[PDB]
RNA sequence: UAAGGUGAUAUGAACCGUUAUAACCGGCGAUUUCCGAAUGGGGAAACCCAGUGUGUUUCGACACACUAUCAUUAACUGAAUCCAUAGGUUAAUGAGGCGAACCGGGGGAACUGAAACAUCUAAGUACCCCGAGGAAAAGAAAUCAACCGAGAUUCCCCCAG
RNA sequence: AGGGUGACAGCCCCGUACACAAAAAUGCACAUGCUGUGAGCUCGAUGAGUAGGGCGGGACACGUGGUAUCCUGUCUGAAUA
RNA sequence: UUUUGUAUAAUGGGUCAGCGACUUAUAUUCUGUAGCAAGGUUAACCGAAUAGGGGAGCCGAAGGGAAACCGAGUCUUAACUGGGCGUUAAGUUGCAGGGUAUAGACCCGAAACCCGGUGAUCUAGCCAUGGGCAGGUUGAAGGUUGGGUAACACUAACUGGAGGACCGAACCGACUAAUGUUGAAAAAUUAGCGGAUGACUUGUGGCUGGGGGUGAAAGGCCAAUCAAACCGGGAGAUAGCU
RNA sequence: GUUUAUUAAAAACACAGCACUGUGCAAACACGAAAGUGGACGUAUACGGUGUGACGCCUGCCCGGUGCCGGAAGGUUAAUU
RNA sequence: UGAGCCUUGAUGUGUAGGAUAGGUGGGAGGCUUUGAAGUGUGGACGCCAGUCUGCAUGGAGCCGACCUUGAAAUACCACCCUUUAAUGUUUGAUGUUCUAACGUUGACCCGUAAUCCGGGUUGCGGACAGUGUCUGGUGGGUAGUUUGACUGGGGCGGUCU
RNA sequence: GCUUGACUGCGAGCGUGACGGCGCGAGCAGGUGCGAAAGCAGGUCAUAGUGAUCCGGUGGUUCUGAAUGGAAGGGCCAUC
């Protein structure tokens, strides 16, 4: 018996797969317990049209997180005003919110989420460079300009 | 009744023909089965007296299907 | 429509009527006890016993009306269990039972014939059961034909023992 | 035609041929009113647990036969002008 | 009537009167008869209704061969000196009759088989609820007391009232004989007989239904004949028999 | 005690007693296509079937045949494939 | 765990010899601190010659036209064979368990002043049992029948062309 | 000794049967054996030694072949 699966469910396979179950697993587990439907000719195009229509939004987010990414290193070096004290050291930092509103006043609409730094939040006058996760897998990098207040 | 509330399935009657072809009356029974239906859009159990082709019949077309026949023929589940 | 009438055995009695409520004939109404589907409950048919609502120059008891079951619909109500659903009450509408044959369907013999008998026959007959109508059933080709063509169904005559 | 009348009646009586008749209820036709139902045109759509199959039966004049066709109790199971 | 053969002491009939058994339909062939004749005749139906229409058909004028096929011939065989069947006989449609076929098929008659009903008011077994058993006997267990014993055992008298116990009416039954046998009676009467507190007997009502019941079992009983009840139906079963 | 109501009352049937055998309870068994029921509101000291027939003294030998019970290795073997 | 498949690892004494030469190709640096040589020892194979391999120790190497040899370097990599092991998949077989079909003639709740039924909870079972279709065996329990004629009656014997 | 006449197709005319059948048969055609030839041979001195039909099997076949070409099945001949 032709099904497709609803959930995720053990030796069979996964959401929107389709497998041939012995019915009675159907009948009285699978269907019941909404783990899976039948591979009817309604349900196999209402899936097959899911399936495309997931596929289509998931390649138009990869084109515009692209658009995004290419944009980021477009700005190359971005300024950030803040207080610092002598030898360099600043009173506060430059967080995630700091950076974010930086590039959001300069083109590029980052999110606070979207910005990643590795071990501070910046304390220092100088360079450092700030990558981004605009996608799960799509990165890219900035240069922060800490100019003293 | 032995009767399927499915497909209508009843006992129908025929004959047991020996070597020496010596007819006998006999039946032929439904392979009936009470079964326990879940209706999701009723959150409830519904037992059918079912043949096991008439099981069939509400794997291809669906349970909501089957019983909307039924409402349709004045049968009561 | 009428000069005669009040059915019969069946007289008699007391009466009715004759120009138009005598009678008689036909159309439509009224009344139509009790038993019987029988239907308020019961029951050994023509009987026994109620509930509710109404009446009483007598408002005791009797009279009168309603109250069966099932199906569909509606309103109110309403469990296990939150919703729901089941269940419950009421109302509206329908059914029920009877009866010739023909008709569609569910079941389905045997004697008999085979010069015995089992395959076969009798015969899808007899009978039992369900349902319907003035008819029923069937019916507008996934039909035939034979390279030509026909054009639903039903019935009759042939084909042909 | 036929029946009756004290025996066998065209002309005695009731009829018969023919010609007619309804206040009322009802059947069937058309005409017509009303409630409900929908005509025509264009673009579509075209009946799946079905057809087919295995097993057991039944129906076909046809007894399983070399046996097509039909129905289906049981197990299965398409194509899509 | 039946028989080789019947006065037969074989069958049948008391007598009379009335009734009572070879039919009917459709096929089929033959004879008679009629019409038409190498043709004859229409069926359903139409109808102007016993007319007329309707020739769909059917029989016949051609056969031979399994057939293809050939054809006054053909088949047989490679082929017949031949051989088989044919060619030289008029048919067809009515009407009447003789036979046959399918039908109850000349009439009457089984014992039975099947189907659907009606019956447990008789009787069998059981279920519920009621009733009956005069009179007379026998005297179990147990108990008390006395004797007895170390104690028990044991023993006597009394008490007690068991039992498909005994004798015997009612009641239930039915062993023998006589009578009766077109009875008083489709199972009895009379004289005797067995049981008679029990596995007893009986009233009222209930339940089991026909290949079924019930049976302390005899194939007993199931409404006066039960190795398959009764009634109605299949039904005019069939009857090589009388 | 019972029995052939209506030609047989008996030595026949029954009987207490004995034995074999089945039956773990939704029992075996029996009436029922089934549902339901009896067995039984019982439970192996119970319930069914079969035979024998108080009691006393007893009941020997035979498993080849037929019936039954147990066995799984091999041979043969159905639908099905 | 029988049979097919899949990555990837084992395994090869013609003789000239550093020496138990795997065929054919990319073919000048690979293998290494994600830690070799050399020693100590465990296990498996075996032609007791020696190969593969686990762990520890150690610490700066085993290496190529370098000459043999039909055919090359254990510097390395790709389709595979002689054969063998083990992870993935397919349909079987066998076992264990599970719960969710199905059984419940355990207890409980409600419909419900109900030892029926239904729904619900819970416990016990459980893909067993049971049932439908098909199939082999058994089956006087039931059923329909057969079980010859001749004959100095019939039967027995004998006979039947 | 040599051989396959234990031939194939037919058959005037008879016999014996209620019938189904069974029997005897010279001669004709084709082909054959034996004999120099005339000739003889269609089993065995003769008379028993047998089983109808249906159904089915095998081989052969200018037959049939359900639209048509095939095929299946049927016919015919031989045989079980
Ligand atoms: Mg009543
Ligand atoms: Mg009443
Ligand atoms: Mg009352
Ligand atoms: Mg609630
Ligand atoms: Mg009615
Ligand atoms: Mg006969
Ligand atoms: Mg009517
Ligand atoms: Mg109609
Ligand atoms: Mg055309
Ligand atoms: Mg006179
Ligand atoms: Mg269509
Ligand atoms: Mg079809
Ligand atoms: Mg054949
Ligand atoms: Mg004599
Ligand atoms: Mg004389
Ligand atoms: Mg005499
Ligand atoms: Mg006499
Ligand atoms: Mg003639
Ligand atoms: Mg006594
Ligand atoms: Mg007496
Ligand atoms: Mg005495
Ligand atoms: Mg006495
Ligand atoms: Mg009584
Ligand atoms: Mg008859
Ligand atoms: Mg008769
Ligand atoms: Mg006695
Ligand atoms: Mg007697
Ligand atoms: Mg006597
Ligand atoms: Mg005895
Ligand atoms: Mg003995
Ligand atoms: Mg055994
Ligand atoms: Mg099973
Ligand atoms: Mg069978
Ligand atoms: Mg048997
Ligand atoms: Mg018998
Ligand atoms: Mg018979
Ligand atoms: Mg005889
Ligand atoms: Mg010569
Ligand atoms: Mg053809």
């Amino acid at each position: 018996m032709q099904v497709i699966l609803l959930d995720k469910v053990a030796n069979l396979g996964s959401l929107g797969d389709q497998v041939n179950v012995k019915a009675g697993y159907a009948r009285n587990f699978l269907v019941p317990q909404g783990k899976a439907v039948p591979a009817t000719k309604k349900n196999i195009e209402f899936f097959e049209a899911r399936r495309a229509e997931l596929e289509a939004k998931l390649a138009e987010v990869l084109a515009a997180a692209n658009a995004r990414a290419e944009k980021i290193n477009a700005l190359e070096t971005v300024t950030i005003a803040s207080k610092a004290g002598d030898e360099g050291k600043l009173f506060g930092s430059i967080g995630t919110r700091d950076i974010a509103d930086a590039v959001t006043a300069a083109g590029v609409e980052v999110a606070k989420s979207e910005v990643r730094l590795p071990n501070g939040v910046l304390r220092t006058t100088g360079e450092h460079e700030v990558s981004f996760q605009v996608h799960s897998e799509v990165f890219a990098k900035v240069i922060v300009n800490v100019v003293a207040e | 009744s032995r009767v399927c509330q499915v497909t209508g399935k009843r006992p129908v009657t025929g004959n047991n023909r020996s070597h020496a072809l010596n007819a006998t009356k006999r039946r032929f029974l439904p392979n009936l089965h009470s079964h326990r239906f879940w209706v999701e859009s009723e959150k409830r159990f519904v037992t059918l007296r079912v043949s096991a082709k008439g099981m069939r019949v509400i794997d291809k077309k669906g349970i909501d299907t089957v019983l909307a026949e039924l409402r349709a023929r004045g049968e009561k589940y």
